[PDB]
């Protein structure tokens, strides 16, 4: 599998037309802030096609 | 249940507060297919089976 091709799975809000965003900061799905690290309902935003 | 003879109950005619499930860090796995877990507090279904 070629894992180098990725998509953003999570974001705080949906993109505007031709908006571009390369941030890799943790997405807070949970009731509690994520302290900038992975955990329960605290996810890394980029995922792979492999 | 033993896995060769799994238990099932027909969940119907009720409000499914999926947040009581996905807010709980007790679960070692919580994968939802086709839909993100937070969206389940908005959606509707004919039945659910456990």
């Amino acid at each position: 599998g070629n894992y180098n091709y990725l998509y953003r799975l999570f974001r705080k809000s949906n993109l505007k037309p031709f908006e571009r965003d390369i941030s890799t900061e943790i997405y807070q799905a949970g009731s509690t802030p994520c302290n900038g690290v992975k955990g329960f309902n605290c996810y890394f935003p980029l995922q792979s096609y492999g | 249940a033993s896995v060769y003879a799994w238990n099932r109950k027909r969940i119907s005619n009720c409000v499914a507060d999926y947040s009581v499930l996905y807010n709980s860090a007790s679960f070692s796995t919580f994968k939802c297919y086709g839909v993100s877990p937070t969206k389940l507090n908005d959606l509707c279904f004919t039945n659910v089976y456990a």
